[PDB]
C-alpha cells in the first residue's frame, strides 16, 4: 500500500517484474509552465527507515544476541541439551592407580 | 583518467530550465535549476543534479576551474570557484562532474545551489527539501570525534569513473526566441546570426527557414509569424521543465558519477553512566552530550524492553 | 525506494498526440489539450490554443536497490548449533555440534 | 528568512564593515493553509499583499 | 559524586589540598593518531549552576 | 605595553596537531586545531585557543 512498507515490491533484488503501487497521479501543467506536475505518495521505505525503532538485537528475550548474514540468534540463554556420551576405557584410571 | 571520463559530456550542452524560485522568491529561466537530490548516502552526503555543467570548457574539455552554463542560446563559461550549497548554512562540496555535485550539508528545510555569472553576478535556484539525516549510530552526533567507533556505513565514492546509473541525453527541442524577428518597412528580417531557424509568417515561406538571413518580402510584421533555433549540434537532459523535441528514443546517455560504496563512519562514545546499586535496582545517571539513545531490557523469558533518545542529564 | 522516472513532455504544437498504454510499474500517461507554454525566448508553439502535452510517468526500482534493500522472509524451523567445550583428564578441546 | 533577529549591515568607504542588530521576532504567517517553506513549480494563486517595487 | 554539586571540594578557596571524584578515565590511543583520548563525567558545579 | 606583553611568545612556534574536521566532515592536520574553549565569562564572551599565533 502506498507510504507505508512494501509500497513497491520485488520477488527478488534482480527480477524483471516489480510490484508498485505508489498513488501515483498526474495533474495539468500550470498556464505558460513546462514541468509535467504531479504529486505521488512519498516512499514507504524511506518511512520505514526512521519509523523502524531498535532492532530484535535490542528486544529479544533470554539474551539473545541477534544477527545477519545468515540470520541467527546467538547465546539465547534457553532450555537445556541432553547428552549422550561415548567415553573409552582409556580415558579413565583404573581404581588399582 | 580523468579527461576521458569528463569527455562524455563532450556531446553535450547545458540548458536554460525554469527554476520556480531562485534565491530570491521568484521565478526565471535559471542556469543552475535544480533538478533532482539524491540522498541515500547513509552518512548524509547529498548528491546534487544541476543543470549547468561543472568541470567543462564551452568546448567540452574537462577543466578543474570552469562551470560552463546557458546564457541565452549560447554557452558561457565561469570559474568554479563561485560554485556555492547552502541548506541551513553552507555546505562542503566534496566532488563536481557536470550536471552533479556531492556536498555535506547541514540539516535544513530547503537546499540552494548557486554560482556567478561571467558578468560576476550572482545566479542560483532554491529548493524546498526536508534534509535531516539519521544517525549512523546510536547517538545523534554532530561533529566526528579524536576518538569514536568505526561504524559501517555508506558514502558516495569521489570517483568519476563510469558507472552503470545512467540520465537519458536527447536533441533539445526548437528554442523559440522572438528576437531573431525584426520589422523592415513592412518585411520580417529573419536575422538567423549563426544558427539555424524554423519560423512560420503565416503570410510568408514557413517550414525551416534554413542558416542566414531572410527578408520575408510582404507585409506581415512580427505579429502572424514566429521563429524558433532548430537542429542543433548538441544534446541536452531530458528534463521535465524543457520540451521533448520528439518521442523517439534517447539520443545518448550520460552516467551518473560518484557511485554509492560502503565506508565506516567515526561515531562517538557517550561517557559511561555513573550508576550505584540498590536492592534490585541499578541507578543511572546519564550525561549526554549530544541526543543519545538509552535503552534496556531483563534477559528473562518476559523482556520488558525500554528505549529513550536522552538528550538532557537525567537519571 | 522507488524512483519516479518523468520524462520531458511531449508537447505537440499545432497538433494533437493521443496517449497509449505500456507494462510499466504505476505508469500514469495523459494528454492535455489546450497548452500554450513559455520558454525562456518566447511562447513555445505559434497555435494559441491548437496545442497539446502529454504528460507521462512510471515507477521504477531505484538504482541502488541493488545496494539499499530490505529482505521480507518468512522464518521458520530453526536448527541449533552449539560450540562446547569439552574437557577431562589430559583432554581439553572445543568442538561445534 | 524565519528568526529572532535583524542585522542591517554595510562597509564604509573605507570597506569597514559598520552595522546595526535590532531584536525582531520575524515568523510570518503562512499565506493559505500551509506552512511552505519554498515557491513551487506547480500550486494555487492565492491572493496576498506585498510593496510594490 | 561525578557530575553532581561537590564533585570537586576545597576546605578553603586557598586550600592546596582538592578532593575530586570526576569519573576520569583514560582510553587507548586510537590507531595511528596522537591523541590521549578519556572520558570524564562533566563538571557538576557547571551541572548545578 | 602590547610589543612588550607580547614578546613572550618570541620564544615559540606554532604547531600542526591532529584535527578531527577541517569544515569538511573529514580529519585534518590543520595550523588551528582549537585546543580549548574556555566558557567562565557570564556574558557568554568565549576564550578560544587555536595553534596558530
Amino acid at each position: 500500500q502506498p507510504g507505508r512498507f512494501g509500497d513497491i515490491q520485488s520477488r527478488t533484488v534482480e527480477s524483471k517484474d516489480l510490484y508498485a503501487n505508489t498513488a501515483l497521479k498526474l495533474s495539468r501543467p500550470s498556464p505558460g509552465v513546462v514541468h509535467v506536475p504531479y504529486t505521488q505518495t512519498p516512499s514507504g521505505f524511506k518511512y520505514w527507515l526512521k519509523e523502524k525503532g531498535s532492532s530484535l538485537n535490542t528486544k529479544a528475550p533470554f539474551g539473545c544476541k541477534i544477527k545477519t548474514n545468515p540470520v541467527r540468534a546467538m547465546d539465547c540463554a534457553v532450555g537445556s541439551i541432553p547428552v549422550s556420551m561415548d567415553i573409552p576405557d582409556s580415558a579413565f584410571t583404573r581404581v588399582v592407580d | 583518467s580523468v579527461t576521458e571520463h569528463f569527455n562524455v559530456y563532450k556531446a553535450t550542452r547545458p540548458y536554460l530550465a525554469y527554476c520556480a524560485d531562485c534565491g530570491d522568491g521568484y521565478f526565471c529561466y535559471s542556469p543552475v535549476a535544480i533538478e533532482k537530490i539524491r540522498d541515500e548516502a547513509s552518512d548524509g552526503m547529498l548528491k546534487i543534479q544541476v543543470s549547468a555543467q561543472i568541470g567543462l570548457d564551452k568546448a567540452g574539455t574537462h577543466a578543474h576551474t570552469k562551470i560552463r552554463y546557458m546564457a541565452g542560446h549560447d554557452v558561457q563559461e565561469s570559474k568554479r570557484d563561485s560554485l556555492r550549497v547552502y541548506t541551513s548554512a553552507a555546505c562542503s562540496i566534496h566532488g563536481t562532474m557536470g550536471h552533479f555535485i556531492v556536498a555535506h550539508c547541514p540539516p535544513g528545510d530547503y537546499l540552494k545551489v548557486s554560482f556567478e555569472d561571467a558578468d560576476s553576478h550572482v545566479k542560483a535556484c532554491k529548493v524546498q527539501y526536508k534534509h535531516d539525516p539519521l544517525p549512523v549510530g546510536r547517538e545523534k552526533f554532530v561533529v566526528r570525534p579524536h576518538f569514536g567507533v568505526e561504524l559501517p556505513c555508506t558514502s558516495y565514492q569521489l570517483t568519476t569513473a563510469p558507472t552503470d546509473e545512467e540520465i537519458d541525453m536527447h536533441t533539445p527541442p526548437d528554442i523559440p526566441d522572438r528576437t531573431l524577428l525584426s520589422q523592415t518597412a513592412g518585411n520580417v528580417k529573419i536575422t538567423a546570426g549563426g544558427r539555424t531557424i524554423r519560423y512560420n509568417c503565416t503570410c510568408g515561406r514557413d517550414n525551416v527557414g534554413t542558416t542566414s538571413t531572410d527578408k520575408t518580402i510582404n507585409t506581415c510584421k512580427i505579429d502572424q509569424c514566429h521563429a524558433a533555433v532548430t537542429s542543433h549540434d548538441k544534446w541536452q537532459f531530458t528534463s521535465p521543465f524543457v520540451p521533448r523535441a520528439d518521442q523517439t528514443a534517447r539520443r545518448g546517455k550520460v552516467h551518473v558519477p560518484f557511485p554509492l560504496t560502503n565506508v565506516t563512519c567515526r561515531v562517538p562514545l557517550a561517557r559511561a553512566p555513573d550508576v550505584t546499586y540498590g536492592k534490585k535496582e541499578v541507578t543511572l545517571r546519564l550525561h549526554p552530550d549530544h541526543p543519545t539513545l538509552f535503552s534496556y531490557r531483563s534477559l528473562g523469558a518476559e523482556p520488558h524492553p525500554y528505549e529513550e533518545w536522552v538528550d538532557k542529564f537525567s537519571e | 525506494e522507488y524512483k519516479t522516472v518523468v520524462p520531458s513532455p511531449f508537447i505537440k504544437c499545432c497538433g494533437t498526440s493521443e496517449c497509449s498504454s505500456k507494462e510499466q510499474p504505476d505508469y500514469q500517461c495523459k494528454v492535455y489539450t489546450g497548452v500554450y507554454p513559455f520558454m525562456w525566448g518566447g511562447a513555445y508553439c505559434f497555435c494559441d490554443s491548437e496545442n497539446t502535452q502529454l504528460s507521462e510517468a512510471y515507477v521504477d526500482r531505484s538504482d541502488v536497490c541493488k545496494h539499499d534493500h530490505a529482505s521480507a522472509y518468512k522464518a521458520h524451523t530453526a536448527s541449533l548449533k552449539a560450540t562446547i567445550r569439552i574437557s577431562y583428564g589430559t583432554i581439553n578441546q572445543t568442538t561445534e555440534a
